[PDB]
Protein backbone atom coordinates (compact mmCIF):
# COMPACT_ATOMS: atom_id res chain seq x y z
CA UNK A 1 0.00 0.00 0.00
CA UNK A 2 0.73 3.66 -0.26
CA UNK A 3 -1.46 5.61 2.30
CA UNK A 4 0.81 4.00 5.21
CA UNK A 5 4.04 5.37 3.92
CA UNK A 6 2.47 9.10 4.08
CA UNK A 7 3.19 11.44 6.76
CA UNK A 8 0.71 12.76 8.88
CA UNK A 9 1.14 16.94 6.86
CA UNK A 10 1.26 14.53 3.82
CA UNK A 11 -2.35 12.37 5.08
CA UNK A 12 -3.88 16.20 5.73
CA UNK A 13 -2.75 17.61 2.29
CA UNK A 14 -3.88 14.66 0.37
CA UNK A 15 -7.53 14.74 2.10
CA UNK A 16 -8.50 18.52 1.78
CA UNK A 17 -7.11 18.79 -1.95
CA UNK A 18 -9.75 15.68 -2.08
CA UNK A 19 -12.47 17.49 -0.75
CA UNK A 20 -15.75 17.51 -2.91
CA UNK A 21 -17.01 20.98 -3.76
CA UNK A 22 -20.19 22.39 -2.36
CA UNK A 23 -22.77 22.19 -5.01
CA UNK A 24 -26.16 24.05 -5.00
CA UNK A 25 -29.67 23.56 -5.22
CA UNK A 26 -31.92 24.18 -7.73
CA UNK A 27 -32.67 27.83 -8.22
CA UNK A 28 -36.74 28.04 -7.87
CA UNK A 29 -37.20 31.15 -5.96
CA UNK A 30 -40.03 29.49 -3.96
CA UNK A 31 -38.58 29.42 -0.91
CA UNK A 32 -41.75 28.56 0.97
CA UNK A 33 -41.77 24.56 0.52
CA UNK A 34 -44.28 22.01 0.80
CA UNK A 35 -43.16 18.27 1.18
CA UNK A 36 -42.90 17.22 -2.12
CA UNK A 37 -41.47 20.35 -3.16
CA UNK A 38 -38.09 20.27 -0.35
CA UNK A 39 -37.85 16.32 -0.74
CA UNK A 40 -37.08 16.81 -4.60
CA UNK A 41 -34.61 19.61 -3.75
CA UNK A 42 -33.08 17.46 -1.28
CA UNK A 43 -32.51 14.20 -3.66
CA UNK A 44 -31.67 16.02 -6.05
CA UNK A 45 -29.28 17.51 -4.62
CA UNK A 46 -27.71 14.41 -3.06
CA UNK A 47 -27.79 12.69 -5.85
CA UNK A 48 -25.62 15.02 -7.68
CA UNK A 49 -23.45 14.97 -4.07
CA UNK A 50 -23.39 11.22 -4.09
CA UNK A 51 -21.10 11.14 -7.67
CA UNK A 52 -18.58 13.36 -6.20
CA UNK A 53 -18.60 11.75 -3.03
CA UNK A 54 -17.53 8.45 -5.35
CA UNK A 55 -15.14 9.97 -6.67
CA UNK A 56 -13.93 11.70 -3.65
CA UNK A 57 -13.78 8.33 -1.85
CA UNK A 58 -11.21 7.14 -4.75
CA UNK A 59 -8.86 9.78 -3.54
CA UNK A 60 -9.36 8.92 0.02
CA UNK A 61 -5.59 7.63 1.30
CA UNK A 62 -6.01 3.59 0.74
CA UNK A 63 -9.07 3.32 -0.63
CA UNK A 64 -7.93 2.32 -4.29
CA UNK A 65 -5.79 -0.76 -2.57
CA UNK A 66 -9.47 -2.24 -1.44
CA UNK A 67 -11.24 -4.69 -4.08
CA UNK A 68 -14.14 -3.17 -6.04
CA UNK A 69 -16.67 -5.06 -3.58
CA UNK A 70 -14.99 -4.02 -0.58
CA UNK A 71 -15.11 -0.41 -1.98
CA UNK A 72 -18.96 -0.50 -2.75
CA UNK A 73 -19.85 -2.29 0.34
CA UNK A 74 -17.99 1.05 2.45
CA UNK A 75 -20.08 2.81 0.12
CA UNK A 76 -23.41 2.09 0.52
CA UNK A 77 -22.72 1.86 4.31
CA UNK A 78 -21.79 4.91 4.41
CA UNK A 79 -23.05 7.14 1.99
CA UNK A 80 -25.97 9.33 4.61
CA UNK A 81 -23.42 9.35 6.71
CA UNK A 82 -20.96 11.26 4.69
CA UNK A 83 -23.27 13.49 3.49
CA UNK A 84 -25.05 14.58 7.28
CA UNK A 85 -21.40 15.35 8.39
CA UNK A 86 -20.10 17.13 5.44
CA UNK A 87 -24.07 18.76 6.08
CA UNK A 88 -23.52 19.54 9.19
CA UNK A 89 -19.58 21.06 9.02
CA UNK A 90 -20.99 23.58 6.30
CA UNK A 91 -23.66 24.77 8.57
CA UNK A 92 -21.33 25.72 11.29
CA UNK A 93 -21.23 29.49 10.51
CA UNK A 94 -24.90 29.31 10.42
CA UNK A 95 -26.56 28.58 13.82
CA UNK A 96 -30.21 27.36 14.33
CA UNK A 97 -29.77 26.76 10.49
CA UNK A 98 -28.67 23.56 8.11
CA UNK A 99 -26.98 24.81 5.10
CA UNK A 100 -27.96 22.30 2.11
CA UNK A 101 -26.52 24.67 -0.67
CA UNK A 102 -25.37 27.79 -0.16
CA UNK A 103 -29.16 28.62 -2.11
CA UNK A 104 -31.11 26.51 0.49
CA UNK A 105 -30.45 27.18 3.78
CA UNK A 106 -33.49 26.10 6.26
CA UNK A 107 -34.21 26.65 9.76
CA UNK A 108 -36.26 23.63 11.64
CA UNK A 109 -39.38 25.75 10.57
CA UNK A 110 -39.12 24.65 7.47
CA UNK A 111 -38.10 21.09 8.75
CA UNK A 112 -42.17 21.06 9.51
CA UNK A 113 -42.69 20.40 5.89
CA UNK A 114 -41.57 17.18 5.41
CA UNK A 115 -43.66 14.48 7.94
CA UNK A 116 -41.13 13.19 10.22
CA UNK A 117 -38.07 15.20 8.97
CA UNK A 118 -38.28 17.62 12.41
CA UNK A 119 -36.48 15.09 14.82
CA UNK A 120 -33.26 14.83 12.35
CA UNK A 121 -33.48 18.16 11.60
CA UNK A 122 -32.67 19.11 15.59
CA UNK A 123 -30.43 16.13 15.81
CA UNK A 124 -28.32 17.84 12.59
CA UNK A 125 -28.60 21.19 14.41
CA UNK A 126 -26.93 19.97 17.60
CA UNK A 127 -24.14 17.91 16.15
CA UNK A 128 -23.69 21.42 14.38
CA UNK A 129 -23.33 23.53 17.49
CA UNK A 130 -21.44 20.52 19.02
CA UNK A 131 -18.58 21.10 16.14
CA UNK A 132 -18.72 24.93 16.82
CA UNK A 133 -18.93 24.52 20.65
CA UNK A 134 -15.49 22.28 20.16
CA UNK A 135 -13.60 24.62 17.02
CA UNK A 136 -13.81 22.00 14.77
CA UNK A 137 -10.85 22.13 12.69
CA UNK A 138 -11.33 21.16 8.75
CA UNK A 139 -8.13 19.12 9.17
CA UNK A 140 -9.93 17.21 11.65
CA UNK A 141 -13.06 17.53 9.39
CA UNK A 142 -11.52 15.83 7.03
CA UNK A 143 -10.25 13.02 9.12
CA UNK A 144 -13.05 12.28 10.55
CA UNK A 145 -15.56 11.77 7.03
CA UNK A 146 -12.80 9.39 5.65
CA UNK A 147 -12.72 7.21 9.59
CA UNK A 148 -16.59 6.88 8.48
CA UNK A 149 -15.70 5.63 5.04
CA UNK A 150 -13.77 3.17 6.13
CA UNK A 151 -14.95 2.01 9.47
CA UNK A 152 -18.87 2.30 9.38
CA UNK A 153 -18.78 -0.72 7.05
CA UNK A 154 -15.56 -3.07 8.50
CA UNK A 155 -17.26 -4.99 10.71
CA UNK A 156 -19.90 -5.87 8.24
CA UNK A 157 -17.51 -8.07 5.60
CA UNK A 158 -10.18 -5.85 7.60
CA UNK A 159 -6.38 -5.32 8.61
CA UNK A 160 -5.48 -3.23 5.81
CA UNK A 161 -8.69 -0.63 7.03
CA UNK A 162 -7.75 -0.69 10.44
CA UNK A 163 -3.89 0.24 9.42
CA UNK A 164 -5.08 2.96 7.39
CA UNK A 165 -7.47 3.92 10.81
CA UNK A 166 -4.51 4.35 12.60
CA UNK A 167 -2.76 5.96 10.41
CA UNK A 168 -5.55 8.66 10.18
CA UNK A 169 -5.87 8.50 14.64
CA UNK A 170 -2.08 9.35 14.32
CA UNK A 171 -2.87 12.36 11.83
CA UNK A 172 -5.33 13.77 14.34
CA UNK A 173 -3.41 13.72 17.46
CA UNK A 174 -0.52 15.44 15.26
CA UNK A 175 -3.02 18.33 14.20
CA UNK A 176 -3.52 18.58 18.27
CA UNK A 177 -0.44 18.67 19.06
CA UNK A 178 0.47 21.17 16.23
CA UNK A 179 -2.24 23.40 17.79
CA UNK A 180 -0.60 23.16 21.06
CA UNK A 181 -2.84 20.98 23.18
CA UNK A 182 -1.55 18.73 25.79
CA UNK A 183 -1.19 15.26 26.17
CA UNK A 184 -4.16 15.02 28.47
CA UNK A 185 -6.26 17.23 26.13
CA UNK A 186 -5.47 14.92 23.23
CA UNK A 187 -6.72 12.13 23.87
CA UNK A 188 -9.61 13.91 25.32
CA UNK A 189 -10.48 15.68 22.27
CA UNK A 190 -10.22 12.41 20.35
CA UNK A 191 -12.67 10.94 22.27
CA UNK A 192 -15.23 14.07 21.94
CA UNK A 193 -14.52 13.56 18.28
CA UNK A 194 -15.16 10.05 17.69
CA UNK A 195 -17.91 10.21 20.06
CA UNK A 196 -19.77 12.39 18.05
CA UNK A 197 -19.50 9.76 14.59
CA UNK A 198 -21.95 7.58 17.13
CA UNK A 199 -24.68 10.16 16.35
CA UNK A 200 -23.53 10.75 13.27
CA UNK A 201 -24.34 6.83 12.52
CA UNK A 202 -27.96 7.43 14.48
CA UNK A 203 -28.69 10.21 12.31
CA UNK A 204 -27.93 8.23 9.30
CA UNK A 205 -30.34 5.02 10.32
CA UNK A 206 -33.00 7.37 11.44
CA UNK A 207 -32.54 9.21 7.84
CA UNK A 208 -32.13 5.77 6.28
CA UNK A 209 -35.49 4.42 7.57
CA UNK A 210 -37.45 7.90 6.41
CA UNK A 211 -36.12 7.90 2.90
CA UNK A 212 -37.37 4.29 2.71
CA UNK A 213 -40.76 5.55 4.12
CA UNK A 214 -40.31 8.45 1.28
CA UNK A 215 -40.12 5.20 -1.49
CA UNK A 216 -43.46 3.56 -0.66
CA UNK A 217 -45.04 6.67 0.03
CA UNK A 218 -44.17 7.82 -3.79
CA UNK A 219 -44.02 11.51 -2.48
CA UNK A 220 -40.84 12.13 -4.66
CA UNK A 221 -39.95 9.90 -7.77
CA UNK A 222 -36.27 8.72 -6.80
CA UNK A 223 -33.09 8.16 -8.74
CA UNK A 224 -31.95 4.55 -9.99
CA UNK A 225 -28.45 5.64 -7.83
CA UNK A 226 -30.40 6.78 -5.23
CA UNK A 227 -32.75 3.87 -5.18
CA UNK A 228 -29.61 1.40 -5.33
CA UNK A 229 -28.01 3.23 -2.44
CA UNK A 230 -31.12 2.98 -0.13
CA UNK A 231 -31.53 -1.12 -1.13
CA UNK A 232 -28.44 -1.72 0.60
CA UNK A 233 -29.88 -1.39 3.92
CA UNK A 234 -32.82 -3.23 3.53
CA UNK B 1 -25.04 -2.26 -10.23
CA UNK B 2 -24.32 1.59 -10.74
CA UNK B 3 -22.07 2.08 -8.15
CA UNK B 4 -19.70 -0.37 -9.97
CA UNK B 5 -19.96 2.39 -12.97
CA UNK B 6 -18.76 5.83 -10.88
CA UNK B 7 -16.24 3.51 -8.85
CA UNK B 8 -14.68 2.59 -12.64
CA UNK B 9 -14.91 6.01 -14.44
CA UNK C 1 -22.92 20.46 44.94
CA UNK C 2 -19.10 18.68 44.52
CA UNK C 3 -19.83 16.27 42.00
CA UNK C 4 -17.97 12.87 43.23
CA UNK C 5 -17.51 11.67 40.02
CA UNK C 6 -15.17 14.73 39.64
CA UNK C 7 -12.91 13.72 42.42
CA UNK C 8 -12.68 10.07 41.83
CA UNK C 9 -8.88 9.31 40.75
CA UNK C 10 -8.57 7.34 37.47
CA UNK C 11 -8.16 3.87 39.71
CA UNK C 12 -11.05 4.39 41.82
CA UNK C 13 -13.19 5.19 38.42
CA UNK C 14 -12.46 1.79 37.37
CA UNK C 15 -12.79 0.04 41.36
CA UNK C 16 -16.42 1.85 41.39
CA UNK C 17 -17.57 0.76 37.79
CA UNK C 18 -16.53 -3.08 38.72
CA UNK C 19 -18.09 -2.95 41.48
CA UNK C 20 -21.52 -1.73 39.91
CA UNK C 21 -21.17 -4.64 37.22
CA UNK C 22 -25.12 -6.27 36.97
CA UNK C 23 -25.15 -10.17 37.44
CA UNK C 24 -25.17 -12.51 34.55
CA UNK C 25 -28.94 -13.68 34.55
CA UNK C 26 -30.11 -17.06 32.88
CA UNK C 27 -33.16 -17.92 30.66
CA UNK C 28 -36.04 -20.32 31.20
CA UNK C 29 -34.35 -22.03 27.61
CA UNK C 30 -34.90 -26.03 28.00
CA UNK C 31 -32.82 -27.80 25.40
CA UNK C 32 -35.51 -30.11 25.49
CA UNK C 33 -37.58 -28.22 23.41
CA UNK C 34 -36.40 -27.28 19.95
CA UNK C 35 -36.42 -23.78 19.20
CA UNK C 36 -38.96 -21.70 16.59
CA UNK C 37 -39.66 -17.48 15.98
CA UNK C 38 -42.05 -17.23 18.77
CA UNK C 39 -40.53 -19.47 21.52
CA UNK C 40 -36.93 -18.03 21.15
CA UNK C 41 -37.77 -14.29 21.11
CA UNK C 42 -40.03 -15.20 24.00
CA UNK C 43 -37.22 -16.64 26.01
CA UNK C 44 -34.90 -13.32 24.49
CA UNK C 45 -37.61 -10.73 25.60
CA UNK C 46 -37.88 -12.23 29.35
CA UNK C 47 -34.34 -12.24 29.69
CA UNK C 48 -33.86 -8.53 28.08
CA UNK C 49 -36.87 -7.46 30.42
CA UNK C 50 -35.01 -8.90 33.96
CA UNK C 51 -31.76 -7.16 32.23
CA UNK C 52 -33.15 -3.85 32.31
CA UNK C 53 -34.07 -3.90 36.11
CA UNK C 54 -30.55 -4.47 36.51
CA UNK C 55 -29.15 -2.05 33.95
CA UNK C 56 -31.32 0.81 35.47
CA UNK C 57 -30.24 -0.02 39.12
CA UNK C 58 -26.89 0.15 37.93
CA UNK C 59 -27.14 2.96 35.71
CA UNK C 60 -27.72 4.45 38.90
CA UNK C 61 -24.24 3.56 40.52
CA UNK C 62 -22.29 5.18 37.49
CA UNK C 63 -20.23 8.25 38.43
CA UNK C 64 -22.37 11.59 37.66
CA UNK C 65 -25.44 9.70 36.19
CA UNK C 66 -27.58 10.45 39.98
CA UNK C 67 -26.06 14.60 39.60
CA UNK C 68 -28.52 14.83 36.64
CA UNK C 69 -32.17 15.28 37.29
CA UNK C 70 -34.85 12.37 36.74
CA UNK C 71 -36.07 13.69 33.67
CA UNK C 72 -32.14 13.64 31.99
CA UNK C 73 -31.78 10.15 33.55
CA UNK C 74 -35.06 9.03 32.10
CA UNK C 75 -34.03 9.99 28.45
CA UNK C 76 -30.42 8.57 28.38
CA UNK C 77 -31.39 5.25 29.39
CA UNK C 78 -34.31 5.53 26.89
CA UNK C 79 -32.16 5.61 24.02
CA UNK C 80 -29.27 3.69 25.22
CA UNK C 81 -30.49 0.38 26.70
CA UNK C 82 -30.26 -1.88 22.93
CA UNK C 83 -26.43 -0.70 23.33
CA UNK C 84 -25.96 -1.51 26.34
CA UNK C 85 -27.74 -4.71 26.88
CA UNK C 86 -25.94 -5.41 23.25
CA UNK C 87 -22.14 -4.76 24.50
CA UNK C 88 -22.97 -6.75 27.62
CA UNK C 89 -23.92 -9.60 24.90
CA UNK C 90 -21.08 -8.94 23.21
CA UNK C 91 -18.43 -8.83 26.07
CA UNK C 92 -20.03 -12.33 27.27
CA UNK C 93 -19.50 -14.22 24.15
CA UNK C 94 -15.30 -13.06 23.67
CA UNK C 95 -14.95 -16.70 25.21
CA UNK C 96 -17.43 -18.60 22.75
CA UNK C 97 -16.18 -17.63 19.21
CA UNK C 98 -18.84 -18.43 16.23
CA UNK C 99 -21.39 -18.24 19.34
CA UNK C 100 -23.64 -15.45 21.00
CA UNK C 101 -23.61 -16.34 24.94
CA UNK C 102 -27.09 -14.55 25.26
CA UNK C 103 -27.12 -16.06 29.28
CA UNK C 104 -24.80 -19.44 30.62
CA UNK C 105 -27.89 -21.87 29.46
CA UNK C 106 -28.36 -20.12 26.32
CA UNK C 107 -25.00 -20.21 24.04
CA UNK C 108 -26.50 -19.54 20.11
CA UNK C 109 -25.12 -19.60 16.91
CA UNK C 110 -25.53 -18.00 13.80
CA UNK C 111 -27.36 -21.30 12.73
CA UNK C 112 -30.20 -21.26 15.19
CA UNK C 113 -30.18 -17.44 14.45
CA UNK C 114 -31.99 -18.14 11.13
CA UNK C 115 -34.79 -19.39 13.63
CA UNK C 116 -36.28 -15.47 12.99
CA UNK C 117 -36.94 -13.06 10.16
CA UNK C 118 -34.53 -10.50 10.19
CA UNK C 119 -32.40 -11.82 13.13
CA UNK C 120 -29.49 -13.44 10.85
CA UNK C 121 -28.00 -9.88 10.02
CA UNK C 122 -27.56 -8.42 12.88
CA UNK C 123 -26.67 -11.65 14.50
CA UNK C 124 -23.30 -11.73 12.25
CA UNK C 125 -22.76 -8.19 13.51
CA UNK C 126 -22.83 -8.94 17.17
CA UNK C 127 -20.51 -12.03 16.21
CA UNK C 128 -18.70 -9.62 14.30
CA UNK C 129 -18.23 -7.45 16.73
CA UNK C 130 -17.26 -9.98 19.57
CA UNK C 131 -14.70 -11.08 17.06
CA UNK C 132 -13.63 -7.50 17.29
CA UNK C 133 -13.22 -7.57 21.18
CA UNK C 134 -11.68 -10.88 20.64
CA UNK C 135 -8.98 -10.05 18.40
CA UNK C 136 -8.11 -6.66 20.53
CA UNK C 137 -8.30 -8.87 24.21
CA UNK C 138 -10.47 -6.43 25.62
CA UNK C 139 -10.36 -5.68 29.11
CA UNK C 140 -12.77 -5.66 31.78
CA UNK C 141 -11.43 -2.66 32.87
CA UNK C 142 -11.65 -1.41 29.19
CA UNK C 143 -15.24 -2.69 29.11
CA UNK C 144 -17.28 -1.25 31.96
CA UNK C 145 -15.49 2.17 30.96
CA UNK C 146 -16.86 1.81 27.22
CA UNK C 147 -20.18 0.50 28.42
CA UNK C 148 -20.78 3.66 30.67
CA UNK C 149 -19.87 6.11 27.92
CA UNK C 150 -22.30 4.58 26.16
CA UNK C 151 -24.70 5.58 28.49
CA UNK C 152 -23.87 9.16 29.15
CA UNK C 153 -23.28 9.62 25.00
CA UNK C 154 -26.01 8.43 23.07
CA UNK C 155 -28.63 10.57 24.10
CA UNK C 156 -26.35 13.77 25.07
CA UNK C 157 -27.38 15.16 21.56
CA UNK C 158 -31.26 14.95 21.96
CA UNK C 159 -31.65 17.42 25.05
CA UNK C 160 -32.43 24.87 26.04
CA UNK C 161 -30.84 27.49 28.54
CA UNK C 162 -30.57 25.92 32.04
CA UNK C 163 -30.64 22.58 30.96
CA UNK C 164 -26.66 23.04 29.13
CA UNK C 165 -25.08 23.24 32.14
CA UNK C 166 -26.35 19.50 32.61
CA UNK C 167 -24.67 18.59 29.15
CA UNK C 168 -21.51 20.04 30.66
CA UNK C 169 -21.49 18.18 33.51
CA UNK C 170 -21.87 14.75 31.65
CA UNK C 171 -19.12 15.72 29.27
CA UNK C 172 -17.16 16.61 31.98
CA UNK C 173 -17.57 12.74 33.26
CA UNK C 174 -17.00 11.45 29.40
CA UNK C 175 -13.35 13.32 30.03
CA UNK C 176 -12.41 12.00 33.29
CA UNK C 177 -13.66 8.12 31.66
CA UNK C 178 -11.58 9.05 28.74
CA UNK C 179 -8.82 9.28 30.89
CA UNK C 180 -9.48 6.51 32.68
CA UNK C 181 -8.99 4.79 30.09
CA UNK C 182 -5.78 6.13 28.79
CA UNK C 183 -4.59 5.69 32.73
CA UNK C 184 -5.63 1.69 32.03
CA UNK C 185 -3.64 1.25 28.99
CA UNK C 186 -0.01 3.15 29.98
CA UNK C 187 -0.13 0.76 32.97
CA UNK C 188 -0.21 -2.06 30.19
CA UNK C 189 3.14 -0.76 28.72
CA UNK C 190 1.54 0.97 25.94
CA UNK C 191 3.17 3.96 23.81
CA UNK C 192 1.51 6.98 23.61
CA UNK C 193 0.97 6.09 20.13
CA UNK C 194 -0.27 3.11 21.06
CA UNK C 195 -2.73 4.03 23.63
CA UNK C 196 -4.11 6.61 21.11
CA UNK C 197 -4.93 3.65 18.26
CA UNK C 198 -6.85 1.44 20.91
CA UNK C 199 -8.42 4.32 22.40
CA UNK C 200 -9.90 5.17 18.89
CA UNK C 201 -10.48 1.46 18.24
CA UNK C 202 -12.35 1.30 21.26
CA UNK C 203 -14.65 4.49 20.71
CA UNK C 204 -15.47 3.55 16.84
CA UNK C 205 -16.89 0.30 17.92
CA UNK C 206 -19.49 2.07 19.86
CA UNK C 207 -20.25 3.33 16.19
CA UNK C 208 -21.37 0.15 15.25
CA UNK C 209 -23.01 -1.07 18.41
CA UNK C 210 -24.95 2.20 17.81
CA UNK C 211 -25.61 0.82 14.40
CA UNK C 212 -26.60 -2.68 15.39
CA UNK C 213 -29.10 -1.00 18.29
CA UNK C 214 -30.85 1.00 15.36
CA UNK C 215 -31.60 -2.39 13.41
CA UNK C 216 -32.15 -4.41 16.36
CA UNK C 217 -34.94 -1.58 17.15
CA UNK C 218 -36.41 -1.78 13.95
CA UNK C 219 -36.72 -5.55 14.33
CA UNK C 220 -38.37 -5.44 17.75
CA UNK C 221 -41.04 -3.04 16.67
CA UNK C 222 -42.19 -4.96 13.58
CA UNK C 223 -42.62 -7.66 15.99
CA UNK C 224 -44.29 -5.56 18.35
CA UNK C 225 -47.02 -5.13 15.61
CA UNK C 226 -46.63 -8.53 14.66
CA UNK C 227 -48.38 -10.13 17.78
CA UNK C 228 -46.50 -13.29 17.77
CA UNK C 229 -43.99 -12.45 20.52
CA UNK C 230 -45.41 -11.03 23.44
CA UNK C 231 -43.61 -7.87 25.01
CA UNK C 232 -43.64 -6.70 28.48
CA UNK C 233 -44.41 -3.48 29.98
CA UNK C 234 -41.42 -1.84 30.40
CA UNK C 235 -39.71 -2.99 27.08
CA UNK C 236 -42.74 -1.73 25.39
CA UNK C 237 -42.41 1.68 27.10
CA UNK C 238 -38.57 2.00 26.50
CA UNK C 239 -39.76 0.86 22.47
CA UNK C 240 -42.29 3.45 22.21
CA UNK C 241 -39.43 5.92 23.21
CA UNK C 242 -37.71 4.98 19.98
CA UNK C 243 -40.58 5.28 17.60
CA UNK D 1 -43.37 5.71 33.10
CA UNK D 2 -42.32 2.17 34.28
CA UNK D 3 -38.83 3.60 34.35
CA UNK D 4 -39.50 6.56 36.03
CA UNK D 5 -41.04 4.14 39.19
CA UNK D 6 -37.45 1.72 38.77
CA UNK D 7 -35.66 5.09 38.86
CA UNK D 8 -37.47 6.92 41.31
CA UNK D 9 -37.17 3.33 43.79
CA UNK D 10 -34.63 4.28 46.55
O1 LIG E 1 -33.87 11.69 6.77
S1 LIG E 1 -33.85 13.20 6.80
O2 LIG E 1 -33.51 13.45 8.24
O3 LIG E 1 -35.20 13.75 6.41
C1 LIG E 1 -35.36 15.14 6.38
C2 LIG E 1 -35.98 15.73 5.28
C3 LIG E 1 -36.15 17.10 5.24
C4 LIG E 1 -35.71 17.88 6.30
BR1 LIG E 1 -35.94 19.78 6.25
C5 LIG E 1 -35.10 17.30 7.40
C6 LIG E 1 -34.93 15.93 7.43
C7 LIG E 1 -32.55 13.81 5.76
C8 LIG E 1 -31.61 14.70 6.25
C9 LIG E 1 -30.60 15.16 5.42
C10 LIG E 1 -30.52 14.74 4.10
C11 LIG E 1 -29.36 15.30 3.29
C12 LIG E 1 -29.48 15.68 1.96
C13 LIG E 1 -28.37 16.19 1.29
C14 LIG E 1 -27.16 16.34 1.96
O4 LIG E 1 -26.04 16.86 1.29
C15 LIG E 1 -27.05 15.97 3.28
C16 LIG E 1 -28.15 15.46 3.94
C17 LIG E 1 -31.47 13.83 3.62
C18 LIG E 1 -31.52 13.28 2.21
C19 LIG E 1 -30.61 12.32 1.81
C20 LIG E 1 -30.69 11.81 0.52
C21 LIG E 1 -31.67 12.27 -0.35
O5 LIG E 1 -31.74 11.76 -1.65
C22 LIG E 1 -32.58 13.23 0.07
C23 LIG E 1 -32.50 13.73 1.35
C24 LIG E 1 -32.48 13.38 4.45
O1 LIG F 1 -32.85 -7.50 16.69
S1 LIG F 1 -32.12 -8.79 16.98
O2 LIG F 1 -30.90 -8.64 16.12
O3 LIG F 1 -32.94 -9.99 16.58
C1 LIG F 1 -32.42 -11.27 16.87
C2 LIG F 1 -33.27 -12.22 17.40
C3 LIG F 1 -32.80 -13.49 17.69
C4 LIG F 1 -31.47 -13.80 17.45
BR1 LIG F 1 -30.82 -15.56 17.86
C5 LIG F 1 -30.61 -12.85 16.92
C6 LIG F 1 -31.09 -11.58 16.63
C7 LIG F 1 -31.64 -8.87 18.69
C8 LIG F 1 -30.33 -9.15 19.05
C9 LIG F 1 -30.00 -9.20 20.40
C10 LIG F 1 -30.96 -8.99 21.38
C11 LIG F 1 -30.49 -9.06 22.83
C12 LIG F 1 -31.18 -9.79 23.78
C13 LIG F 1 -30.72 -9.84 25.09
C14 LIG F 1 -29.56 -9.16 25.44
O4 LIG F 1 -29.09 -9.20 26.76
C15 LIG F 1 -28.87 -8.43 24.49
C16 LIG F 1 -29.33 -8.39 23.18
C17 LIG F 1 -32.27 -8.70 21.00
C18 LIG F 1 -33.42 -8.44 21.94
C19 LIG F 1 -33.44 -7.33 22.76
C20 LIG F 1 -34.52 -7.12 23.59
C21 LIG F 1 -35.58 -8.01 23.59
O5 LIG F 1 -36.69 -7.80 24.43
C22 LIG F 1 -35.57 -9.11 22.75
C23 LIG F 1 -34.48 -9.32 21.92
C24 LIG F 1 -32.59 -8.65 19.65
Amino acid sequence: SLALSLTADQMVSALLDAEPPILYSEYDPTRPFSEASMMGLLTNLADRELVHMINWAKRVPGFVDLTLHDQVHLLECAWLEILMIGLVWRSMEHPGKLLFAPNLLLDRNQGKCVEGMVEIFDMLLATSSRFRMMNLQGEEFVCLKSIILLNSGVYTFKDHIHRVLDKITDTLIHLMAKAGLTLQQQHQRLAQLLLILSHIRHMSNKGMEHLYSMKCKNVVPLSDLLLEMLDAHR
Amino acid sequence: KILHRLLQD
